[PDB]
């Protein structure tokens, strides 16, 4: 399931922001 | 009317806009008692004010890491907005200052942990949950938008519920007052939107498409563009493919075809009737926005708070020890601060 995919994936923790 | 409370709000926010507070407080009057959370720029740590013995969330952000990631512009955006506006669902700066090394942002503490914490655990929100939350940041962006502000960070991890269960958007660090377009390229890879990726330049509007993957987040539980690394989430996004789960309301999916709407002359809060495209949304219409504002709705999940100053609601990180040099660092980049 889409559900299971987006646990497994590398992004399920917290996401900091991005930059230049 | 909303006009009305938008025009008295404008001139509140534009004389402390002109005339910003600056060195209302220094280090010492605060006891560190634990880091909150961590961010790509600095660390939030609760404190408690020894005189008043209230506790209050401060901002470290060091002045030297600020200048080596090009972010003083930001950081500068970031203090004078905040310490200017006023609205319910926003937190509180108190005090500000500054030291030999690092910038200080004392600010309302909110128990209740992060939106993240709270949605990660329960997998997802029910829709009259989601609702409930949606319908705070959207009142909160009319008023922010309506200050020529756009916020550009909107994502679980900056969005606070304090005891009430409501919400405190938190981090202003790339805040910014404009009219007409901006071109920087910042914010969380799976909220950006199709124009900041593209390098096109943008406006308000990119606040709306990151309301649009809010909600979509609450409500499934994930994102509706991730991947494994940012450049194949800045594909899907720039693809312009949603897929929504078979759960959504026919109502949810509709609100969110409009705000993840990747043309953004036909997106859902860019148009003629602005915010309004929203608010008379057939989703959004249990809610009453008036009583949503006046904090006199029922909140569906009030967190667990055991006294004050305690911090169960937030993830246990590693401490660092706050070292201040003998020597000013940064001192004419960050003399307005
Ligand atoms: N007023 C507050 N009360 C309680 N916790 C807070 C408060 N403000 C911030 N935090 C916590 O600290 C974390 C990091 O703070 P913040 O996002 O503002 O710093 P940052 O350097 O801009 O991080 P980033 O840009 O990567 O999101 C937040 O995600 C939140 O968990
Ligand atoms: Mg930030």
């Amino acid at each position: 399931t889409t559900y299971a995919d987006f646990i497994a994936s590398g992004r399920t923790g917290r996401r900091n922001a991005i930059h230049d | 009317s909303v006009k009305e409370f938008l025009a008295k709000a404008k001139e509140d926010f534009l004389k402390k806009w002109e005339n910003p507070a600056q060195n209302t407080a220094h280090l010492d009057q605060f006891e560190r008692i634990k880091t909150l959370g961590t961010g790509s720029f600095g660390r939030v740590m609760l404190v408690k004010h020894m005189e008043t013995g209230n506790h209050y969330a401060m901002k470290i952000l060091d002045k030297q890491k600020v200048v080596k990631l090009k972010q003083i512009e930001h950081t500068l955006n970031e203090k004078r907005i905040l310490q200017a506006v006023n609205f319910p669902f926003l937190v509180k700066l108190e005090f500000s200052f500054k030291d030999n090394s690092n910038l200080y942002m004392v600010m309302e503490y909110a128990p209740g942990g992060e939106m993240f914490s709270h949605l990660r655990r329960i997998g997802r929100f029910s829709e009259p949950h989601a609702r409930f939350y949606a319908a705070q940041i959207v009142l909160t962006f009319e008023y922010l938008h309506s200050l020529d502000l756009i916020y550009r960070d909107l994502k679980p991890e900056n969005l606070m519920i304090d005891q009430q269960g409501y919400i405190q958007v938190t981090d202003f660090g790339f805040a910014k007052r404009v009219k007409g377009r901006t071109w920087t390229l910042c914010g969380t890879p799976e909220y950006l939107a199709p124009e900041i990726i593209l390098s096109k330049g943008y406006n308000k509007a990119v606040d709306w498409w990151a309301l649009g993957v809010l909600i979509y987040e609450m409500a499934a539980g994930y994102p509706p563009f991730f991947a494994d690394q940012p450049i194949q989430i800045y594909e899907k996004i720039v693809s312009g493919k949603v897929r929504f789960p078979s759960h959504f309301s026919s109502d949810l999916k509709d609100l969110l075809r409009n705000l993840l709407q990747v043309d953004l002359t036909k997106r859902f809060g860019n148009l003629k009737n602005g915010v309004n495209d929203i608010k008379n949304h057939k989703w959004f219409a249990t809610t009453d926005w008036i009583a949503i504002y006046q904090r006199k709705v029922e909140a569906p999940f009030i967190p667990k708070f055991k006294g004050p100053g305690d911090t169960s609601n937030f993830d246990d990180y590693e401490e660092e020890e706050i070292r201040v040099s003998i020597n000013e660092k940064c001192g004419k980049e960050f003399s307005e601060f």
